[PDB]
């Protein structure tokens, strides 16, 4: 997520036509950065309310929802909007596939740990495998 | 107002328009929502609540 | 993969320079496991003397959590923003180690945050 | 052992008896099962992929048991076919005449049982010329079967894609989903149900050389990857049961077998899930 | 066969875990010069269990169990229907009364 403070220098070197606003007071740079921040927050959040989504995007409460709904209906991001609760949902994990992924990660961790042990003390690993097989 | 919708061929068929385009705008607007306020749709579509409900 | 470069130049220094190096290690981003450095004799010898506070701080950053730096906050040297953020990150890691679904209330209470937005920014 | 060591024991008395009886002459819908060995399957796949987009083909060795055609070996004919047509002009015939004798010398007692042929990129079916050749081979060599393998589709989809077919004799007078999968001659032949088998030593060395995919099985988690396949089997089984009860007024036995197979695979998936839960979720409280 | 296939993989997992446990036990007292990195990774591996012990998972798991149980019940009913059909057929061909 790109805060505006690190973009003041970037806005200075932009060519003038790239610095034009969009008839609402916000230029091109701090609309592309808004969309980028919202897309990147879609990856860090399972869901987020409108007030909180606008808190970290500096867009007060409503244009946050407008931009979030605009990034959808175009395929640019996944998720739906419950306007009654004022919540944008990005991605839901269906428990069992998450269980599969976590089991696979655990097995990969086991394999990596065994590889590290073998590469650290190869003689001990060989003698331990020999003792285990018996 | 006095240029296109004066002959009985466009003036008669304009009522079908402003309804197909409204329908398309409504379809695009409610695509990312799972629950949406009817007054919100009325504000977006510029028509009142009763017309939004009928549409 | 950055603690070794500090250990290489930390093997001869002792005294105030060693404590300054420890503070720099706790300040440097990307360092979250201060175990190999803690095993050095120079760091372990800091218990006797007026530099035991730095050894206590290193032990806190290696095994302790942020609430542990609540009762003895004044005794230990004041931590900068980077050191406090690192300690909060380590507290989050410790919480995630024992539970895979951490409530916001637990994080707010342990990290001493009064705002949900700032807690989420820290996470 | 012993019972699972069967199918590889070849006897000549039974073969002679079924070849002299010729029971297929009366019942044209005789053969319904094609039991192919693992070696034949592997050789067929490698030969089909070796030709790339050019069609290649060869012979088969095997036998007949009841209403089942058993394939135990595969050939490799020296045919130089085009990208859509294989001919076997003069070298394939002498090669297959010599190979049978050479195999007789070493101990291969199985005789010719059919021909396999590659369809590089056009599914598995019998075209007009395939139907003509297979029906000629059946009319003069009565125990026969035509197998077609798609190499490119097998490689792309990651699954073995081959089929076994037998043609009806000329003059066999007796919906819309059988016209795109097969050719215009789809009513001139029928597809045998294809099943694969392996031996005790083959599975022994296969399980012995299974040391890198344990992670895949420990998180395979069927009942989600095969959910669509399972519900397809179920709604086909409902129609099978409807046909069986219409017959009631043995189709019911076949419907029961299919239901048992689907249910057994579902319970196998549940057993895998239970084992995984015991392994990974009942530890550390 | 299915349980033997599962056994072949659980044996490999058990072998790897036992090797890691033996390395930890050896590095504990005096056997092998311990690595801080490997010990920390082993601690993380231990902290990785239980895998998905949430209440949401415990509901989907019983959903799957009940779905497979219903399928098993229907398959059992089908098998019993076939068996009773065979029994009725033999009873009719033995006790045939007109």
């Amino acid at each position: 997520i790109i805060r505006g403070n690190q973009l003041q220098e970037f806005a200075a070197m932009l060519m003038p036509h790239q610095k034009a606003t969009t008839a609402d007071g916000s230029s091109i740079l701090d609309r592309a950065v808004i969309e980028h921040n919202l897309l990147s927050a879609s990856k860090l959040y399972n869901n987020i309310t409108f007030e909180e989504l606008g808190a970290l995007l500096e867009i007060p409460a409503a244009k946050a929802e407008k931009i979030a709904s605009q990034m959808i209906t175009e395929g640019r991001m996944n998720g739906f909007i419950d306007q009654i609760d004022g919540i944008v949902h990005f991605e839901t994990r269906e428990a069992l596939p998450t269980w599969d992924k976590q089991i696979q990660s655990l097995c990969f961790q086991v394999n990596n740990l065994l590889e590290k042990i073998s590469q650290t003390a190869p003689e001990w690993t060989a003698q331990a495998m020999e003792a285990q097989m018996a | 107002h006095s240029n296109i919708m004066d002959d009985p061929f466009i003036r008669e068929h304009i009522e079908e328009l402003l309804r197909n385009i409204r329908t398309q705008v409504l379809i695009k607007l409610i695509k990312p929502y799972t629950r949406i306020h009817i007054p919100f749709i009325s504000k977006e579509l510029n028509i009142d609540v009763a017309d939004v409900e009928s549409l | 993969n950055l603690l070794e470069q500090f250990i290489l130049l930390a093997k001869g220094t002792s005294g105030s320079a060693l404590t300054a190096l420890i503070s720099q290690v706790l300040e440097a981003p990307g360092v979250y496991v201060f175990g190999e450095l803690l095993e050095l004799a120079n760091v372990q010898e800091l218990a006797e003397g007026a530099n035991a506070a730095y050894l206590q701080l290193l032990n806190l950053f290696a095994y302790g959590t942020y609430p542990d730096y609540i009762a003895n906050k004044e005794s230990l040297p004041e931590l900068s923003t980077a050191q406090q953020n690192k300690l909060k990150h380590l507290t989050i890691v410790s919480l995630a180690s024992r539970m895979k679904c951490i409530p916001y209330s637990v994080l707010l209470k342990d990290l001493e945050m009064r705002n949900l937005r700032e807690l989420e920014d820290l996470i | 052992a012993q019972s699972i060591d069967e199918i590889y024991k070849y006897d000549k008395k039974q073969q002679q008896e079924i070849l002299a009886a010729k029971p297929w002459t009366k019942d044209h819908h005789y053969f319904k099962y094609c039991k192919i060995s693992a070696l034949a399957l592997l050789k067929m796949v490698m030969h089909a992929r070796s030709g790339g987009n050019l069609a290649v083909m060869g012979l088969m060795l095997g036998k007949v048991d009841g209403e089942t055609m058993i394939i135990m070996d595969s050939f490799a004919l020296p045919v130089e076919g085009t990208e859509t047509r294989v001919n076997a002009q003069a070298a394939a015939y002498e090669y297959m005449a010599a190979y049978i004798e050479n195999a007789k010398q070493v101990g291969r007692l199985e005789n010719a049982i059919g021909w396999y042929h590659s369809h590089p990129g056009y599914g598995c079916w019998l075209s007009g010329i395939n139907v003509s050749t297979q029906m000629l081979n059946q009319q003069f060599q009565e125990p026969f079967v035509a197998v077609v393998i798609d190499p490119t589709r097998t490689i792309s989809a990651g699954k073995v894609n081959l089929g076994a077919f037998r043609t009806y004799p000329k003059g066999y007078k007796p919906p819309l989903n059988k016209i795109e999968d097969f050719g215009v001659h789809c009513k001139q032949y029928y597809a045998l149900e294809v099943s694969y088998f392996k031996s005790s030593l083959d599975r022994k060395l296969l399980e012995l050389l299974w040391n890198k995919y344990w992670v895949n099985t420990l998180s395979s988690s069927s009942l989600l990857t095969n959910a669509d396949y399972t519900t397809g089997q179920v709604f086909d089984l409902s129609e099978k049961l409807e046909q069986s009860e219409a017959q009631l007024g043995d189709k019911l036995a076949k419907a029961t077998r299919d239901s048992c197979k689907t249910t057994i695979e579902a319970i196998h998936g549940l057993m895998s899930q239970v084992i995984k839960d015991k392994l990974f979720n009942q530890i550390n409280i | 066969e299915h349980l033997i296939a599962q056994h072949s993989a659980i044996k490999m997992l058990h072998s790897r875990v036992k090797l890691i446990l033996e390395y930890v036990k050896a590095s504990e007292a005096g056997e092998v010069p311990f690595n801080h990195e490997i010990l920390r990774e082993a601690y993380a591996l231990c902290h990785c269990l239980p895998v998905l012990s949430t209440d949401k998972f415990k509901t989907d798991f019983y959903d799957q169990c009940n779905d497979v149980g219903l399928m098993a019940y229907l398959g059992t009913i089908t098998k019993t229907c076939n068996t009773m059909n065979q029994f009725v057929n033999k009873f009719n061909v033995l006790y045939d009364r007109q």
